């Protein structure tokens, strides 16, 4: 149904306003904030959100607290000051998904339409994006297992329409633009290795754990094609692309070309002004 | 020449058949087939002035239907007609060998491996002579990539277009380096 | 055998099914028409080369060789990752 | 140091002396046939024909005569 | 028609092998060359402005 | 095609920096916007290890 | 006026491996006369006639043989040969006993396949040793590396070109230096 | 003041070698900063305007 | 003797090329200071503009 979502930074600063409004109390839970968004076109927009009371047990976790008149009222008023942005669905700001997320998200999977999910993260330690899009939909699945809530991944971005670029600008003053050349390009060639090293890294360790110490089907047939998919690339033995590497390598011989000539072209002024501008200030100066 | 529509009679340095018939040489050698179909043949002053010699038509229409068989038959005429004249004496050595490495290049162009019955049969002369001339042309007259008779065939590959083409920069890329390294010798003195 | 010459030939099929050579290609044609394979071969001497395909049911010798393999690629990326961030840091950073 | 050129300019002094303008002269009686011209082609021109020179020099006049025998 | 060049393609005599082929990277060459002619101008004229104003 | 675009007007350079060369009249300076061209260009050079590591690993 | 020495003693040396390029590019009166006695020799080089062009050397030979020990010259006398032989490598594969050994001034079956291999074992050409009726074949493949290991051949070509041209950008980045030091 | 000259000297040695690396983050930093506020000042550039003589 | 104006004479002769060193830093620092004018001349009259 949805391919995409659009997530801007303000809930996520609203999410930040969630960790200042603490209080220091010691409690720090999973407060669930009510994602507002634009659920007419198919791609989905949030614009703003804002929260409500969520509290839960220590001990059991099928205790869930909401609240129906604050909705009603909050969504009541915010409608009435802007009614181009209704009711879409919710988020947690919890790392790990609890078995109660089903029964927290079918009372807005009840009375408001199909709400999306979005874990985020309490800690901005994770180097990856921390908006995952999870759609609230029942699959069937092969195995014979009950149909039940799954939460399927939708790709995400993060990007301000008008104003929110220039104010996170502004704010910052550190970020750099686009800025296409060699630091901006060098600085992904560099920290990119990371980028990937810390992400399977850190995902191959718990799966390998859960392979030889899992149960509770874990759905094990996506594992084939994840071997599959992996299995896809087995060591090319390169003599095909031999020929592609002539033709990049003959690209690489262009930009030698044009390094070379273009930058003996930008000597000419300066080992012209060298010689002009020293003699003639030196035999000029007395 | 090719305002030659425009020239006439000049009793004063040359008359307009000896400018037609010195101009015939460079135009005959000097320019390839795209060349002569666009300038000569395209033009009609050679079509009114082949008419005064029945030769010159047979020098043009023999050399663009690459028939060597009479070009070399009355190739003895362009020889004896090359030498003895005041200014086109001395550059006869320069015609005879352009022209046959213009020849060779023609009908080599077109042509892959080449038999020695259709080649000896086409030229009209022996093996022995093409073989020093193709072993002289290799290194002496540069024209195409080496030549082989494992199988008594001449058989040329020509990479001349896809690697070639790139690498004809590099005469200028290694002639401008050392004029950067001359431009590095004006640095300081 | 996933690596190392995966390219095979006509003779593994017909000693493993018994059949003779002149049914290999309608057993390969069938094979495409069913869909499980996409496996088209350029071959001018009788060759068998393969595609995708999915096991379905489990492979142990997989799982460890995964492990292998997978462990192999990750150190692989580490090591680039280290040697080309090692000395690009400290010269461009 | 271009104090070294003084003796090598006196070795050409003594090739100068040796004839006295006759290369000049002899070699102009080509030289006239020579100047202006390209020195790029005179090398490869100069090479077919100083390696004619011996022998074969024309040739074309005797390929008439070469149909027959060959 | 080959030595026209209306089509690619190659005869041959003593094998009769027909091989066709083509270079679609035409512009990359002609424009690289057309760079090195002209600046080799600007090479020498440097050098013309330079050694006016050394010797 | 820009490169060589400018270059047509360096061919003529050196005739008025051969004639005048007192004083600036053209506020084009021919030599930052080349480097902006190499800096486009370099992403070929930038981009070679990249296509290396994953052909590599 | 001094560059005759080294151009000299350049083309002498570059005589040796059988390709000499005579003076194209250069015109001054000073070479020309200078290598008017050489031109015969050097220009009998490719030809490379054993007997006559023996004679012809000392013949007239009076300074290029009177510098002294006379000892690249009376290699040349032997190396006359092996440009040739050079030449023929530059030429068909399949060596005759009668034609191409009559030309070489040199009929004999055992030093034609004994002196052609000892100019294989230079390492500078490229042949196939084969004997199967009992004429030598060679396979002379001069075919250049195009589209034959491509990376590998102009791969070095790529890091040297850089190189030069790059400390070349350090000599167009350290003169400005030099100019704006005082000032 | 004869010897006292070198080690007096190290201090102008030391003095002038801290500038290095001074002047790199100097010429480091001032370039990225003129590309940002040249791209600052690209950017006011925008496409809907009006159109005078 | 013949140390201070021997020994120590080519040890001031060698502090004197670590003075010509000290000019290669020297004059390295006032050209590089001098683009570095250039440069803060041209971002300061953007910020100008």
């Amino acid at each position: 149904a949805v391919q995409k979502v659009v997530v801007h930074p303000l809930v996520l600063l609203s999410v930040v306003d969630h960790f200042n409004r603490i209080g220091k109390v010691g409690n720090q839970k999973r407060v669930v904030g009510v994602l507002l968004g634009s659920w007419q076109k198919k791609v989905l927009d949030v614009s703003n959100s804002f929260a409500v009371p969520f509290d839960e047990d220590d001990k059991d976790d099928s205790v869930w607290f909401l609240d129906h008149d604050y909705l009603e009222n909050m969504y009541g008023m915010f409608k009435k000051v802007n009614a181009r942005e209704r009711i879409v669905g919710w988020y947690h700001t919890g790392p790990k998904l609890h078995k109660n997320d089903i029964a927290i998200n079918e009372l807005m999977k009840r009375y408001c339409p199909n709400s999306v999910l979005v874990i985020i993260d309490v800690k901005p330690k994770d180097l990856g994006l921390p908006t995952e899009a999870y759609i609230s939909v029942e699959e069937v699945h092969d195995d014979g297992t009950p149909t039940s809530k799954t939460f399927e991944h939708v790709t995400s971005e993060i990007g301000a329409e008008e104003a929110e670029e220039v104010g996170v600008e502004h704010l910052l003053r550190d970020i750099k633009d686009t800025t296409v050349g060699t630091l901006s390009q060098r600085i992904t060639n560099q920290v990119h290795g990371l980028k990937g090293l810390n992400s399977k890294l850190l995902d191959i360790r718990s799966y390998l754990e859960k392979v030889a110490t899992g149960k509770l089907p874990i759905n094990h047939q996506i594992i084939y094609q994840l071997q599959d998919v992996f299995n896809l690339l087995p060591d090319v033995s390169l003599q095909e692309f031999v020929k592609a590497f002539y033709l990049k390598t003959n690209d690489q011989m262009v930009v030698v070309y044009l390094a070379s000539l273009i930058r003996s072209v930008v000597a000419l002024h300066n080992l012209i002004n060298n010689k002009i501008a020293n003699r003639d200030a030196e035999k000029k100066e007395g | 020449f090719l305002d030659t529509v425009s020239t006439f009679t000049s009793y004063e340095l040359m008359d307009y058949k000896t400018f037609v018939t010195y101009t015939v040489y460079v135009s005959m050698i000097a320019l390839e087939r795209p060349d002569l179909r666009e300038k000569v043949i395209k033009g009609a002053e050679i079509l009114e002035v082949l008419h005064s010699l029945p030769a010159v038509r047979q020098y043009l229409f023999s050399l663009y239907e690459c028939r060597y068989s009479v070009f070399f038959q009355s190739l003895a005429v362009v020889e004896q007609e090359m030498k003895k004249d005041w200014l086109f004496a001395p550059h006869y050595r320069y015609y005879v060998r352009e022209m046959r490495i213009h020849a060779y290049s023609q009908l080599l162009e077109s042509y892959r491996s080449l038999t020695l019955g259709y080649m000896a049969e086409a030229f009209g002369v022996g093996v022995e002579f093409i073989d020093q001339e193709l072993s002289r042309f290799i290194a002496a007259g540069r024209l195409h990539c080496k030549i082989d008779k494992v199988n008594e065939i001449v058989e040329t590959n020509r990479p001349d277009s896809k690697n070639w083409q790139y690498q004809e920069t590099i005469k200028k890329g290694d002639l401008l380096l050392n004029r950067v390294q001359k431009l590095s010798r004006v640095i300081n003195m | 055998r996933p690596a190392n010459h995966r390219q095979l030939t006509f003779e593994e099929i017909a000693k493993s099914a018994k059949i003779t050579v002149n049914e290999v290609e309608l057993l390969v044609m069938k094979a495409l028409s069913v869909g499980l394979v996409k496996g088209s071969i350029d071959e001018v001497d009788k060759r068998v080369h393969m595609t995708w395909v999915q096991p379905r049911v489990l492979d142990l010798q997989q799982i460890k060789g995964m492990k292998d393999r997978l462990e192999f690629w990750c150190t692989d990326v580490k090591s680039m990752e280290m040697l080309v961030e090692h000395q690009a840091h400290d010269i461009l950073t | 140091m271009s104090e070294k050129k003084q003796p090598v300019d006196l070795g050409l002094l003594e090739e100068d002396d040796e004839f006295e303008e006759f290369p000049a002269e002899d070699w102009a009686g080509l030289d006239e046939d020579e100047d202006a011209h390209v020195w790029e082609d005179n090398w490869d021109d100069d090479n077919v024909e100083d390696d004619f020179s011996n022998q074969l020099r024309a040739e074309l006049e005797k390929h008439g005569y070469k149909m027959e025998t060959s | 028609m080959i030595l026209d060049k209306k089509f690619h393609g190659i005869l041959d005599q003593g094998e009769g092998v027909l091989i066709i082929f083509d270079e679609p990277p035409v512009d990359k060459t002609y424009e690289a060359a057309l760079e090195t002619i002209q600046n080799m101008s600007k090479v020498v004229d440097s050098l013309y402005n330079k050694a006016k104003k050394l010797t | 095609n820009y490169n060589k675009a400018v270059e047509e007007e360096d061919k003529m350079t050196p005739e008025q920096l051969a004639i005048k060369n007192v004083g600036k009249q053209d506020p084009k300076r021919h030599l930052e916007e080349h480097v902006d061209v190499l800096m486009t260009s370099n992403i070929v050079q930038c981009l070679a290890a990249m296509l290396d590591t994953v052909v590599f690993k | 006026g001094f560059k005759q020495t080294v151009h000299k003693l350049l083309i002498v040396v570059e005589l040796l491996l059988g390709e000499i390029p005579d003076r194209l590019q250069f015109r001054q009166p000073s070479l020309k006369r200078s290598l008017m006695p050489y031109f015969l020799l050097t220009q009998a080089v490719r030809t490379g006639n054993l007997a006559k062009f023996n004679q012809v050397l000392d013949q007239f030979g009076e300074k290029f043989q009177a510098d002294g020990t006379y000892t690249l010259i009376i290699r040349l006398r032997h190396n006359v040969i092996k440009t040739g032989v050079r030449m023929i490598s530059l030429s068909y594969s399949r060596i005759s006993l009668a034609d191409i050994a009559q030309k070489l001034q040199l009929d004999s079956p055992e030093d034609a396949e004994f002196i052609v291999a000892k100019a294989i074992r230079d390492g500078v050409i490229e042949a196939s040793i084969n004997h199967e009726k009992g004429y030598v074949q060679s396979k002379e493949m001069i075919d250049i590396y195009s589209t034959r290991e491509p990376q590998l051949a102009f791969h070095q070509r790529i890091s040297f070109c850089l190189d030069i041209h790059n400390m070349s950008v350090k000599a167009m980045r350290f003169p400005p230096k030099s100019y704006n030091k005082d000032l | 003041d004869l010897y006292s000259r070198y080690k007096k000297l190290q201090q102008e040695l030391e003095f002038l070698e801290v500038q290095e690396e001074y002047i790199k983050d100097e010429q480091k930093n001032l370039k990225k900063e003129f590309l940002h506020a040249q791209e600052e000042v690209k950017r006011i550039q925008s496409i809907p305007l009006v159109i005078g003589q | 003797l013949e140390e201070g104006k021997a020994g120590s004479g080519l040890r001031q002769y060698y502090l004197s090329k670590i003075e010509e060193l000290q000019l290669i830093v020297n004059d390295k620092s006032q050209n590089l200071r001098r683009l570095q004018a250039q440069r803060n001349e041209l971002n300061a009259k953007v910020r100008l503009l």
